[PDB]
């Protein structure tokens, strides 16, 4: 009932860590889009609608 | 602005910090209850400036700090109301479990488990600024739902007793006959008003909202203890004493109050809200107090004087004067906080005995004890200038300056006196007689851990009233227009209550055979509430559960009917079918049987 | 606790509970040692008149009297003493009372935290299977024949004997631990 | 969703041939990667459904059951693994495939478009739960167990099967998209109550009702687990989803065809948690609770409202992992006592504090917690049902009031107490065993920080 | 390539590259609408062929 | 009697591999299955599944409702216009019966 | 943010006009509170906002263009009631959002009128009971299968209402 | 193990239907649901009345 807790925390803070600074990062230095309006005839892709950098990169990539 | 809601956030921060440190492997390397003490001190300086801010300007933020989800028009979000009485509330928590926890330092080691009983408190603090903060009703029920499952944690925390855990299970049972009317409120406000917000139901003040009155009576009926639904609070003395002090003498058997409090401009319309809450605080005031009286344990005395004084504070929600029971609330928190420690030093330092009939001679063996604990007990009855004056005066004032019911105002008399009765009781059993503890003397009451909770909370029970009624705004409108007899008459009916308890507690000094009575009894034992409901109730409900339920439907008529009927059928027709016998004889008279009837069957239809 | 009850229970025990459980009642109603002491004196001279009857048909009716009226005078709430059972601290500590066989499953690294405390232990368990099989003998070669018996559990007799079921006995959990 | 369901059907041969000592961790890593795969259908980015072939679609309804059914089964997959360690490898591959064929059919059920479909994978997961009960069943009873499980569903869904070739006979596709768009209001006659009750009590059985029960405790508490982990996870919310999905060509007789329902739910479920209240055996105890549940999920789709179709799937998911849960902890010391008796061994959280943590938040999400999916579901139905009638919540109070009783009583007359100083076979814990709690723990904290998701067609 | 304990690690990998396949598949089957729809319904983009895929 | 094999008695583990996990007998296989669980259960699955979740964009069109309420609210209280009408279509394209 | 979606009076406060020839302890300590985590934030945020506008991205709304509503859509043209319906959806989430908007107006209006809220308030009041009234004539007693058909007849059956009241001389 | 076998499957066995069985199962099934049939249908009509009448205050109910 510890080495199940320090194995637990080991592996979930193996790829917490990488992600959350992955997060920080990219919200730092990368981040969220801004609002703005049609350009008169420009058609934008459909990952142009979003606003997070990851969630368009998601969007652009595999959808 | 930024630093009232920075402070306000940072307070749960720094409280959820030591759960934090729980879950990692830093628990050791570290003294985690220090650790945790420092934490609540740091948060009561904290929480003094937005206490000093309201103080000046008067400005009841709202906060809104995270959204959740969105369910077709309706936006639950995590939200804050912190008006005066959360900042006022939540000072007054954490210095008294600041107290508290040094002294669940000092108190309960012997225990090698003494981290989790630390977490448990503040986890049970968080609930309660959860349930004391909230703007909304569901994260209030999350706070309250949290405080009963604290409680049922921290009651049952011997885990090998037969009593605690029956403490836990019934003060469970009292807190969802109460959480039912606290989710028809809520389901009512959900359905008419869309929202779960105070500042719509606001607009419901014009609405004949009665029902969901009744629901929140109900609720805070059996959170703040009363009488239909009393015994949960002095069978939640099982539990260790830094407990009692903190949850069941303070926060958790104030919760209830503090929402009827919450929801005072919706009861200035109805008027049977008011008398009902009258009438049923009066009972539990005059109840509770009558019980107090022959107990030999100190900790249910102070739990009958929670639920006593508690029953005064409903008594004034009875009436439009809420912000005086809110004043109560924060000067009660400081009497029972010092009673408990007290007590729990006198405890903790013998044996674990806890009974007035072998403790003895306290003024002398314990100065530092005995001084804090008449002094806890003199502000408990209405002394002039001890914060229980601040309230208790305008209380009884108020009372006999209103036009509601005078079996109210009678008893409620008749209750404080009591106050004043058992108050002298422990004073002269505990703290005036000769020693009947045992004859092996190890009394130290040198321990910093100690002595500096029981000082700050003095400190707390002579000054804070004073600081807190002159720094108030004005609200709840004081009527003083009246003669002698009624401006004096809680002192005097206090006083007179002394002498009665010293001259009937001289009276057993002296040889006579002493009886008992029909009376003596209904006090002694508990009106004979407990005795009787707690073993039909349970009988009749489990009885009801066993047969009628499961060996009466489940497992013969709901198998009588359904299956084992279509089995019987089924298999006596296969019985009365297939018993054939080998006969060409008896099959070929069938088939000239069935010749006819076809040739029959032809003839007719055609 | 430690010694099993009969089961006739004859006429004296009674009258001694009695003696007991009143005197303390007693205490409960008068707090103050003086008045206590006083009644208890009282009390002793009302047992010790009728404390020689021969007459097995007027001591029960008096014992049944004496019941019921310390019935109609039982105190509410006695005196209880903690560590006892209807009191306060009775089985308070039985969250940390954990048996001996736990030890059986702890890890190479816990007993390596305990090394001489094991070395004394395997040589106990030692003890005991040595033990159980003569232990097991005595007891299947006293049995009364006569059929009745009692938990009486008789001791050993020759040396290198041990004390026949006793590790439950021995073993047993500390009360504050 | 293809992409989902040939990868489920690939971990066949991944049992089959695969090494016996390098087998069960295989497909259990690629189950667990099937589940990850299970979660592109959460893009919706849209108020329009995902319709993938005339064959699949999926809707926020079918979502979380398609997520959770592919989630369960690494969850069963090595909570089966303790017992059936000593069966020959081919009896442990023949489990593996029946639990992959339940995990392969639930998602074709609630992907499906059309009824058909529906209705033989709906019957299909029969076999593997019926081989699982009776092949792999510890006890005598699984026989009849087996017969009363089968029996009930097909009584019910024959008539579930002539009221759709009737529905395609009348309306010619038996989709449910067009059945959505061209749904005629009915005339209101016995043929049409007759419909409106061979269209629901197929599912009213399986989900279920009170008079109709008793096949449910008979399984739950003689299945090995896996099967109960299903029977009380996704196989009586199969029933919801039919309801749910069927009841949209049934409008008016719904306003009045009801009454019986609702009310044998509400009083049933009253029933069954006093039952709860005092009952012998545990894994008898989580059956009755999750039928005194069910019964609200019964009465909140007869509603048919949009709070009380949300809390519905609340309700069946949130039930559907706690009592996973609660199934998983009862295994945990059927395992060493082998026996299901509950009051035998009362005194733990000595031996096993960390467990009886794990119990203690599986009852809190049993009884109403609120920052929780559980509170969330009963609340908002009960809601409904005060709309609907005032008078409802005098019942829904008394079942909050035994529903904490008898989840505090299993927790404290199985936990707390004296230990059973008699049992030297306690041994310490399974990292297993203790994983599995966590990761039936841990979605219902996820799902709790956002329940955006657990909400169904109407929110 | 001693001794292939480890080549079923391939069937799962290659079941998802297949069900993606048919899906891609069967959305070319479902080319209908792929710009009538009376939403959508833009003009090609002048380097634009189909619209989605 | 009909010749059967008796109960084979309380197994214990801890005995042999007292580092045993809840897999199987053989120790490399207890390993090698619980960092198996471990990783593509926690590391995996409970983190990238909440990433992509919760970085998922205007789940079933909710932001965008907002959004528009807000801009429709804006024109429609700037152009003096009843704010949500009490009939979603206009009488102007709509049959009723007579009688 | 929007002024006008979402309106705030100014927020007009007293000087403080003090009487004490003695200290006041909140103001030194929103000195030290502004100088010690005003300032190294402030410079974080700047730092984090040069740092966007080096790779600014812009992201747009999807304006839906209006389609034939199902009132022009013939009885089992799926295709037609397919369009209807999803527009009708998509206005039906907006007229929530619309709804949530209101309910936070009144809610922020009742908090800054706090006490003396029901004669200043009334303006929100009403503009959130003409829109509840206008979503209960629109949207209210229907169930959890609303559509484009449902909220129509609705509509229908109350304008055969009206037209039998106006009947009436 | 006698006693759970008593209290679960030795019941059926010897259940014989008897009066005061047979009657009181059938009080016990069929009661409380007409009881409270009659209790829901009484407020559902009384609610449809008032609001085909055009009374009904529902001044802000909109989520139900
Ligand atoms: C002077 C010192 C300066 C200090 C400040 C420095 C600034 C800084 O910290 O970095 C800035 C930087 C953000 O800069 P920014 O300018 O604010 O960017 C705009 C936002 O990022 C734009 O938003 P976003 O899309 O980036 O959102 C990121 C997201 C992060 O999301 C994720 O990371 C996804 C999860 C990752 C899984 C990892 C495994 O953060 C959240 O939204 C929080 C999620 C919710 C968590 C709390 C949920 C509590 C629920 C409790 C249940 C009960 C509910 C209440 C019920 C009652 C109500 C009535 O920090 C971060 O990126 C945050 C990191 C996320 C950590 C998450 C860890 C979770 C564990
Ligand atoms: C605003 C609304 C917000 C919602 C507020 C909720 C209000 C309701 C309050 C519920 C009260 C429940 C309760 O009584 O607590 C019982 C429970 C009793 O546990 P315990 O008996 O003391 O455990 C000692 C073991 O018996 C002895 O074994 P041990 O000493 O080794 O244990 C150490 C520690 C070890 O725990 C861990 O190691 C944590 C495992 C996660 C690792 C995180 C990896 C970080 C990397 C991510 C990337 O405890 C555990 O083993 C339990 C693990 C499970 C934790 C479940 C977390 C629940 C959070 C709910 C939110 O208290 C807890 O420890 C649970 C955590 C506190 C509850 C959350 C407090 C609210 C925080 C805001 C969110
Ligand atoms: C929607 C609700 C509908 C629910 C339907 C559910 C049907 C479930 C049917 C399962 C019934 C199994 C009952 C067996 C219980 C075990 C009893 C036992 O131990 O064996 C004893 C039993 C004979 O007992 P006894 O009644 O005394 O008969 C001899 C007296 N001369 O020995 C036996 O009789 C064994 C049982 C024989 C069963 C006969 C065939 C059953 C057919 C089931 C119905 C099939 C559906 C038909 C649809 C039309
Ligand atoms: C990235 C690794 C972390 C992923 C964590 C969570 C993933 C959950 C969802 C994954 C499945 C969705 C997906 O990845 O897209 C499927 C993709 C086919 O996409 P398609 O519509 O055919 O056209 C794309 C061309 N632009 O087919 C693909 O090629 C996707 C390949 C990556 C799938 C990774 C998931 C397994 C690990
Ligand atoms: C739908 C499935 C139903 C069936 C169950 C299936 C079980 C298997 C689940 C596999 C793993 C996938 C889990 C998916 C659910 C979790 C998604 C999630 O984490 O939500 C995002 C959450 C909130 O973040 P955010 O997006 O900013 O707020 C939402 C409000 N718009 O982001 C977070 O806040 C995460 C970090 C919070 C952790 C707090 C821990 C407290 C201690």
């Amino acid at each position: 009932d510890a080495r199940f807790l320090r194995l637990m925390k080991f592996y979930l803070m193996l790829t917490g860590i990488p992600v959350i600074i992955g997060i920080t990062l990219v919200n730092i230095f990368i981040g969220e889009a801004e609002l703005a309006e049609i350009p008169e005839g420009y058609i934008p892709e459909h990952w142009e609608y979003y606003k997070h950098p990851i969630s368009r990169w998601i969007a652009r990539n595999f959808y | 602005m930024n630093i009232f809601t920075t402070s306000i956030l940072l307070i749960f921060i720094l409280l959820l910090s030591p759960i934090l440190i729980s879950m990692s492997n830093l628990i050791k390397h570290i003294n985690f209850p220090l650790y945790t003490t420092t934490s609540i001190k740091f948060s009561f300086i904290i929480s003094l400036l937005p206490l000093l801010m309201f103080f000046h300007n008067n400005m009841e933020y709202m906060i809104t700090t995270w959204h959740w989800v969105t369910m077709n028009s309706m936006e639950l979000k995590m939200s804050f109301k912190t008006d005066f009485f959360s900042i006022l509330f939540t000072s007054v928590a954490l210095f008294v479990t600041w107290s508290i926890m040094q002294f669940s330092s000092w108190y309960m080691h012997s225990d090698p488990n003494i981290n989790r009983f630390i977490k448990y408190l503040t986890l049970f603090l968080i609930t309660m600024l959860i349930l004391t903060s909230a703007n909304n009703m569901f994260q209030l029920f999350i706070g309250w739902e949290g405080v009963g499952i604290m409680s049922f944690l921290l009651i049952g925390w011997w885990y090998g007793r037969t009593d605690a855990n029956t403490a836990a299970l019934q003060a469970i049972l009292y807190n969802r006959i109460g959480d039912i009317g606290f989710i028809l409120a809520m389901v009512w406000f959900s359905l008419n008003m869309n929202s779960w917000e105070l500042q719509q139901i606001m607009f419901s003040n014009n609405n004949d909202n009665l029902i969901p009155l009744m629901g929140l009576l109900i609720a805070a009926t059996g959170k703040s203890a009363q009488f239909g639904l009393h015994p949960w609070l002095p069978s939640a003395m099982e539990g260790p004493t830094p407990v009692s002090a903190l949850l069941h003498s303070s926060t958790m058997v104030v919760a209830g109050i503090f929402l009827l409090v919450r929801f005072h401009p919706l009861t200035t319309n109805n008027n049977f809200i008011l008398t009902t809450m009258l009438c049923l605080g009066a009972l539990t005031t005059l109840f509770t107090a009558i019980c107090a009286l022959t107990q030999n344990d100190i900790k249910k005395i102070i739990a009958f004087s929670t639920s006593s004084q508690l029953g005064l504070m409903m008594v004034t929600l009875g009436m439009n004067q809420p912000h005086l029971a809110f004043l109560h609330i924060c000067t009660h928190a400081f009497f029972k906080a010092m009673l408990f420690m007290c007590s729990g030093s006198i405890i903790h330092s013998l044996a674990d005995e806890q009974d007035i009939r072998k403790m003895g001679n306290i003024t002398k063996i314990m100065p530092f004890t005995s001084s804090c604990l008449v002094i806890g007990s003199l502000a408990l009855t209405g002394m002039p200038f001890l914060t229980g004056f601040y309230s208790k005066d305008l209380i009884i004032e108020a009372i006999n300056t209103c036009n509601t019911n005078a079996w109210a105002l009678l008893i409620t008399l008749i209750a404080t006196s009591m106050t004043a009765m058992y108050s002298m009781r422990i004073i002269y059993f505990v703290t005036m007689t000769k020693p009947r503890f045992p004859p092996l003397i190890s009394i130290n009451e040198n321990d910093p851990d100690l002595m500096n909770p029981i000082k700050r909370l003095a400190f707390g029970s002579i000054f804070a009233g004073f600081v807190i009624s002159y720094n108030i705004p004005p609200t709840s409108i004081p009527v003083l227009t009246m003669p002698w007899f009624l401006k004096t008459t809680a002192l005097i009916i206090s006083v007179l209550g002394f002498l009665i308890a010293l001259e009937l507690n001289n009276l057993t000094m002296k040889l006579s055979m002493n009886k008992a009575n029909p009376y003596s009894s209904f006090s002694t034992l508990l009106g004979f509430f407990p005795s009787i409901i707690h073993r039909i109730t349970p009988m009749k409900s489990l009885n009801l559960s066993l047969k009628t339920s499961l060996t009466l439907l489940d497992l013969i008529w709901l198998e009588k009917t359904i299956p084992k009927s279509t089995s019987t059928l089924h298999t006596n027709m296969t019985t009365l079918t297939t018993n054939q016998k080998g006969l060409i004889k008896l099959y070929f008279m069938s088939f000239l049987i069935n010749i006819i009837l076809i040739i029959i069957l032809y003839s007719i239809n055609l | 606790a430690f010694c099993a009850p009969p089961a006739y229970l004859t006429h004296q025990q009674k009258v001694l509970r009695l003696y007991k459980r009143a005197l303390r009642h007693l205490e409960s109603w008068c707090i103050h040692r003086d008045k206590y002491r006083y009644f208890a004196c009282l009390m002793r001279a009302r047992f010790e008149e009728h404390k020689n009857e021969k007459d097995m048909m007027r001591a029960t009716q008096l014992l049944r009297e004496a019941e019921e009226e310390f019935w109609q005078n039982q105190h509410p709430q006695p005196y209880i003493f903690p560590d006892s059972p209807g009191g306060t601290s009775f089985e308070r500590y039985e969250c940390y009372k954990v048996p001996e066989w736990c030890l059986d499953y702890w890890h190479p690294s816990e007993k390596a935290m305990y090394p001489d405390y094991f070395s004394k232990r395997e040589q106990w368990k030692k003890l005991r299977m040595e033990s159980w099989d003569r232990e097991v003998k005595q007891l299947q070669e006293e049995t009364s024949p006569d059929g009745i018996m009692t938990e009486a559990l008789p001791p050993a007799r020759r040396e290198g004997d041990l004390p026949p079921l006793w590790w439950h006995i021995v073993t047993r959990p500390r009360e504050r631990p | 969703m293809l992409k989902i369901i040939l990868p489920s059907l690939m971990l066949l041969p991944l049992t089959w041939l695969s090494s016996p000592k390098k087998t069960w961790t295989n497909v259990t890593s690629y189950s667990f990667l099937i589940s990850l795969t299970s979660l592109t259908l959460l893009w919706q980015t849209d108020e329009n459904y995902k319709n993938f072939s005339n064959m699949f679609s999926s809707d926020p309804l079918s979502t979380p059951l398609i997520i959770l059914t592919a989630w369960l089964l690494p969850l069963m997959l090595m909570a089966s693994q303790n017992h059936l360690k000593k069966d020959n490898n081919v009896l442990q591959k023949l489990y593996i495939s029946m639990l992959i064929s339940l995990q392969i059919l639930l998602i074709m059920t609630f992907s499906a478009t059309e009824l058909i479909m529906f209705y033989i994978l709906f019957e299909a997961t029969l076999i593997p739960t019926l081989i699982i009960i009776t092949r792999w069943g510890n006890q005598t009873e699984r026989l009849n167990a087996g017969i009363y499980f089968l029996f009930y569903t097909l009584i019910g869904s024959i008539p579930l099967l002539i009221a759709l070739i009737l529905i395609q006979n009348h309306v010619g596709t038996l989709n449910l998209m067009i059945l959505s768009f061209t749904t005629h209001t009915l005339d209101a006659s016995w043929s049409n109550n007759l419909l409106w009750l061979a269209c629901m009590m197929a599912f009213l059985i399986k989900m279920p009702l009170y008079g109709v029960h008793l096949w449910l405790p008979k399984a739950h508490v003689e299945a090995p687990i896996a099967g109960s982990m299903i029977l009380a996870a996704i196989l009586l919310k199969l029933g919801s989803y039919g309801m749910i999905r069927i009841s949209i060509i049934l409008d008016p007789l719904t306003k009045y065809m009801a009454y019986p329902f609702i009310l044998l739910s509400l009083w049933g479920m009253i029933m069954t948690s006093s039952i709860c209240l005092r009952q012998t055996d545990l894994k008898s105890l989580i059956a009755y609770s999750s039928v005194s549940h069910m019964a609200l999920v019964i009465a909140s789709i007869m509603i048919q409202t949009p709070w009380s179709f949300m809390g519905a799937t609340m309700l069946m998911i949130a039930h559907g992992l706690t009592s996973s849960l609660l199934f998983c902890l009862a295994n945990s010391n059927y395992e060493r006592i082998h026996s299901r008796t509950m009051i035998m061994a009362r005194g733990l959280q000595m031996v096993f504090p960390l467990m009886a943590t794990w119990w203690l938040m599986a009852s809190l999400a049993n009884l109403a917690l609120p920052p929780s999916i559980n509170l969330m579901g009963e609340l908002f139905i009960t809601m409904s049902l005060f709309s609907w009638s005032n008078f409802t919540i005098i019942l829904m109070g008394i079942n909050i009031i035994i529903t904490g009783m008898y989840s505090m009583y299993m927790i404290i007359t199985t936990q707390r107490g004296k230990l059973t100083n008699h049992m030297i076979n306690l041994q310490p814990s399974h990292t297993r065993e203790l994983t599995l709690m966590a990761l039936h723990m841990i979605p219902l904290i996820l799902l709790t920080t956002s329940p955006k998701l657990i909400t169904g067609l109407t929110m | 390539q001693l001794l292939r304990e480890h080549w079923v690690h391939i069937l799962v990998p290659a079941g998802f590259v297949f069900g993606c396949y048919l899906d891609r598949k069967d959305d070319e089957k479902l080319t209908a609408f792929r710009n009538k729809s009376m939403l959508f319904q833009r003009e090609l983009r002048p380097n634009e062929e189909v619209t989605w895929k | 009697q009909w010749q059967e094999d008796p109960e084979p008695e309380d197994e214990n583990v801890y005995a042999k591999n007292p580092d045993f996990h809840g897999y199987d007998s053989d120790p490399v296989v207890d390993v090698w299955n619980m960092r198996a669980v471990f990783f593509f259960g926690f590391s995996i699955v409970l983190v990238f599944g909440t990433t992509f979740v919760a970085y998922v964009p205007d789940y079933r069109m909710q932001e965008w409702a907002r959004r528009e309420a807000e801009r429709l609210v804006k024109y429609r209280e700037v152009n003096g216009l009843p704010i949500m009408e009490s009939n979603y279509f206009d009488p102007s394209k709509i049959q009723l019966p007579e009688d | 943010w929007d002024k006008d979606v979402y309106p705030e009076p100014p927020s007009r406060t007293p000087a403080p006009s003090p009487q004490t020839s003695l200290p006041n302890p909140i103001t030194y300590l929103t000195k030290a509170y502004d100088l010690v985590v005003d300032w190294p934030v402030t410079l974080v945020r700047e730092f984090i906002e040069r740092q966007h506008a080096k790779n600014r991205t812009y992201y747009y709304h999807r304006q839906y263009r209006r389609v034939p509503d199902i009132t022009e859509c013939k009885e089992g043209d799926v295709l037609c009631i397919y369009e209807a319906e999803m527009q009708w959806r998509r206005d039906f989430k907006v007229d929530q959002e619309i709804m949530n908007i209101i309910q936070e107006r009144l809610k922020a209006c009742q908090q800054r009128e706090g006490e003396n809220y029901q004669q200043n308030c009334a303006k929100e009041l009403e503009q959130f009971t003409k829109v509840t009234k206008a979503y209960q004539d629109r949207y209210l007693d229907l169930g959890a299968y609303y559509s484009a058909r449902k909220c129509l007849a609705k509509q229908k059956q109350r304008m055969l209402e009206e037209r039998k009241a106006a009947r009436q001389e | 193990i006698r006693w759970t076998y008593a209290r679960s499957a030795n019941i059926y066995p010897n259940f014989r239907p008897t009066p005061k069985n047979s009657l009181l199962g059938a009080v016990a099934g069929f009661g409380p649901l007409i009881f409270w049939y009659y209790v829901f249908k009484t407020d559902r009509d009384r609610k449809e009345r008032l609001i085909q009448e055009g009374k009904l205050d529902r001044k802000f109910n909109i989520s139900y």
